[PDB]
């Protein structure tokens, strides 16, 4: 017969193997293909869709309160309004996003991120903000003089209600890791901080306490590798029919 | 793909389709948004 | 629709102070995601990115072999005073919801069309009795029989429904490699649905449950020990693994946040406190101005 | 850069008494190795050397299968009064330093880029109890699951992290050939580094250890006995072998002299006396004029 | 089906086998290749790099003292200064060299060796040495009259600070063995000996006790075969995380 | 090389590359040393 | 069909014959029935 | 016949030889018998 030697890896079941197998229903005619809209070919298409961030992930906000940032008229100048941790692997504003949830199914990632902020005050309310992305190395900035020295965008409120800040791919390595150690060189992305450029100015007829909604997506230069079981979902037993 | 069996559905993982159209989800607007333009 | 084998390249950008051009401003109200490029938000260099995208294909993302069933029965003489029923088998009622990793990953889309490779992994243990001397696991023949919707199910190990003259069945032993076969795309519709906003019956009664799809009635898997009962009690544990092949996916969904509670519906209780609590998905930090993992020097 | 399939040939040389030509003299201070040929140092004959060089290729030198992990756990019922934890598994935390032969051989270069073939070799022994009658080794199913960085690890044999819906896992039995697979070049950088002159954290704290590389965080291998506990105690010993493939190597290093002491750093204690002592690598001889193995007639 | 017969060698794991295996990460994109200087293609490139010899491997020299040979002005003539055993397999000056350490990963070797000596005295210090390679057969020479009859080079100190002696490939067999028996015909290379040709002459202002550093490398006619685990490194237990 | 699998990294030991440039390590000097010449 | 054996009857399931003539059983009448016609 | 081995005698059952000459045993007579003829 055909001369044969069973190698190491014979009789093994690998969950990532790519082989044809015996058809259980021989000559079975599957249902004809029908056009359905919104066909997804790549997970990289979904991470490019904007998703809201829990910037207000505090132990006083409940439900929809956590997805909006209360911006007010300040009796001060240059003050920090809010921060955004960029630790996708750790419990932070980016975790429960399309970027977060789907990237969290992978171990390595590379590429530039976009973060869009929609102002939701009054048409009569004006203001200028400065959102800054600080690359990693040291502490998160608390003064505008320090934050302005990093990648930033100055935001003028008006007819265009939203601003994008591109968090550009700035790393020594081709990829970063979704690691449990946030302070690791392999994992750390740096900081996003928002300061008052001028102030929020609202006339008497308009509310003084407005809101900002933050969205985050990936750009076309975005990549994920080394698939893994997501830590988002857990299981203590086989799920029953009822309970 | 290879397939040692009669049926086509018995074949291994299908040949990589690298087609992407994220506009379906990212810009699903009747009038297309022009880059740099005020999109009002 | 364009081909993307590698991620987008970066083009060198210059200083730009031009009136009427505001690429960093967008209108989120249109429903359209920001179209701002890095090239037009900051000053960029030329980068030729050779990062591949093949690992983020839905074929690769869903086309791994995942556990979909774990059932364990006692392999022994179940006969009593008057039973005459051997009961050395189980029936599953096919589904893809019992295990959360494959469920949450499949539930990221509304519709899926895939042919599925199945792998059955059996395992034996001697039952720890009062007087039990171990010396090795019998090479038992197992029979996994797919009983389609409306076919007679087996009531015993010794039943004649196991004939399988037309029912698809696979015979495989313990010391052999795990049994494998490909089930085709077998829906009455053009895709599988992970969610059904409706009912599967024509009646309006309570008994007609919300969320049940009249295309998820996929029949049952009946698995038996073909060998008659041993003189001692064994515990057979069967693990069934599912690998989607030739996958088409539609209408991407918001990912599951709350832990699953059952396979009949998508209801939730949530966890007592954050993370993944009904009122707090992401864990708490002190303030909106607090960095919890702030690098201190 | 020239092709060398066979070692250099020797050319016939004549007597040479020429002024201004001193091929035997070199300047070591330039950093350049002596360029003196045998042809120009002595009178040589024509030799056509057909000795092959393929065995000294870095592909051949590093591309042998070497042991990288040996872990042994007890396969039994670990349950007690109140535990409910079966503990019939181990977690390794992937590395290539635990065994010195592969470590010292890899540590001869600064940077390596290779795809790695892994082979897992399991072995069972009956535990020598007070009353133990041997009669043969059960054909147990094992599961080796690669848990990448930042994924949930299993806490028990019966945990649901073993789902492996997206985690790479291999199922293989005792009486089968040893499990095998190829892991690709999986560094965040363009090569693996055997040495890191730096720290892997942004903080300056003691907890941030010197020598740890922020590209050697490779995740964990979790291996379990899939079979539930036997009535008797078994000891499973797992041996993992690594074969580098498609190897590129850079910046050759000074070979390790002192015996390794740990896998976190390259520290040493040295041996009490020569050889490989901190003050004496080569063994002692009586004098610089003494031949220790002098041929006497 | 395909007619099949499992041969002897079926179900075996050979640590030197060359077969393709199942990819664990299907369609995984490895990091793009980047140019790094000092790429090694062959171990024969490293053995061609000079490395210092412990010529002074004596139980009175410690550390860096062992890599230099104390050469002095002699109140005598024709005297032997130092010897070099050429037993790479045995504990000798050549063991802890690039030649030694990497050749010691093999069992068979063939080819000519180069040994370069750097004089490290004063610019004002002069001297003539004779280094001789005696092929094997009898005892190591102790008189210059006997040593001069073998392969040798006379060394005049000057602007060129170093001399090379080519230890030429002189053996009956195509290969020699790295054998534990030094006195074996398969293993023995012979002897290297250094005598005073004239003397070391230093003026009062300069030190009388100078030093010589010996380096050894392989030439382009050098070969190694039959790879083995090096005896340089040992292990009594699995190396722990701490201790 | 042969490779029965889809990925190229799954292939066996790569086809022997006999390229050698020991000058990288043996003569890494700006001005090349000429054989027989006084190299000062 | 493939067949690794000498005999032709040892071969696998025969190549699908999709020929149908239900008229054998559905209209086995000497004079053919015309569609739409009164068939008396 | 196929044969996976070096020697020709190791091959499977030889290709069917349908040659028949029963006359060797049924009519082994010097002068051939003519059909219908008195064979005396
Ligand atoms: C929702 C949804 C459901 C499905 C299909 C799941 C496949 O279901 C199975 C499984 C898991 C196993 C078998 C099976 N295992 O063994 C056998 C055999 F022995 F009968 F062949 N059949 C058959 C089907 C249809 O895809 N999406
Ligand atoms: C430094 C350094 C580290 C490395 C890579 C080592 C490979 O690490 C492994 C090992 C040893 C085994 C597995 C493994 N064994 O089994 C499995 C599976 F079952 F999950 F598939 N994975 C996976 C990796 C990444 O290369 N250089």
């Amino acid at each position: 017969g055909v001369p044969t030697c069973l190698l190491p890896g014979s009789n093994q079941f690998l969950t990532t193997d790519d082989h044809s197998s015996a058809p259980a229903f021989p000559d079975f005619s599957p249902t004809p293909e029908m056009h359905i809209p919104g066909q997804v070919h790549s997970m990289l298409e979904i991470v490019q869709i904007e998703s809201m961030m829990e910037i207000n992930n505090v132990n006083d906000a409940s439900g929809v309160e956590r997805l909006r940032v209360q911006i007010s008229a300040q009796s001060d100048m240059d003050q920090l309004l809010f921060n955004i941790p960029l630790d996708i692997q750790l419990e932070g504003p980016l975790r429960n996003t399309l970027l977060g949830n789907i990237s969290r199914y992978y171990t390595h990632w590379s590429g530039s991120l976009e973060m869009t902020f929609m102002f939701c005050g009054s048409f009569m309310t004006t203001g200028k903000l400065i959102i800054c992305y600080t690359p990693p190395g040291g502490s998160s900035p608390t003064d505008r003089m320090q934050a302005m020295l990093a990648t930033h965008v100055v935001w003028d409120f008006g007819l265009q209600s939203s601003i994008t800040i591109i968090i550009p791919w700035i790393s020594g390595s081709h990829y970063r890791m979704f690691n449990t150690d946030a302070k690791a060189i392999n994992a750390n992305v740096g900081y996003v901080t928002c300061f008052m450029q001028t102030n929020l100015v609202a006339p008497v007829g308009a509310a003084d306490q407005c809101y900002i909604v933050g969205m985050v997506a990936a750009k076309k230069d975005f990549n994920l590798r080394l698939m893994r079981d997501s830590p988002d979902i857990g299981q203590s037993a086989i799920l029953p029919e009822q309970a | 793909q290879i397939n040692f069996y009669k049926d086509s559905y018995a074949a291994s993982a299908s040949k990589q389709d690298f087609s992407q159209d994220p506009s379906k989800f990212t810009e699903p607007v009747a009038e297309a948004l022009k880059a740099g333009a005020p999109v009002l | 629709g364009e081909i993307v084998k590698t991620v987008a390249n970066t083009v060198e950008s210059e200083i730009k102070a031009e009136l009427g051009v505001i690429p960093s401003l967008n209108a989120v109200e249109t429903g359209a995601t920001s179209n701002t490029e890095p090239e037009e938000a900051i000053q960029t260099r030329t980068v030729i990115n050779m990062h591949g995208t093949a690992e983020c294909l839905v074929e690769n993302f869903l086309g791994r072999s995942a556990l979909v069933c774990m059932r364990s029965f006692e392999y022994k003489n179940h006969s009593t005073s008057t039973s005459s029923i051997q009961k050395n088998f189980f029936i599953w009622t096919l589904n893809t919801r019992e295990l959360v990793q494959i469920r949450r990953k499949m539930e990221l889309f509304t519709y899926l069309r895939f042919d599925t490779e199945i792998t059955i992994v059996p395992t034996l243990r001697l039952f720890s009795s009062s007087n039990v001397s171990f010396s090795g696991l019998p090479n038992l023949t197992l029979q996994a029989m797919y009983v389609p919707t409306g076919a007679r199910k087996p009531s015993s190990q010794d039943s004649f429904e196991w004939q399988s003259a037309c029912n698809p069945s696979v015979f495989f032993k313990i010391n052999d490699p795990p049994a494998r076969l490909t089930i085709p795309f077998m829906s009455i519709n053009s895709a599988y649905a992970n969610f059904y906003d409706g009912f599967a019956g024509f009646e309006k009664k309570a008994t007609v449950l919300y969320g049940i799809n009249p295309a998820n009635t996929m029949g049952n898997l009946c698995l038996r020990v073909v060998n008659s009962y041993q003189p001692v009690q064994y515990t057979l544990t069967v693990r069934v693994y599912m690998k989607p092949k030739h996958i088409k996916a539609w209408a991407p969904r918001a990912p599951r946040t709350m832990p699953y509670t059952n396979i009949l519906n998508n209801n939730y209780a949530g966890r007592s406190a954050a993370p993944n609590a009904p009122t707090a998905i992401v864990s708490h930090r002190s303030t909106i101005k607090t960095m919890p993992n702030d690098i201190n020097l």
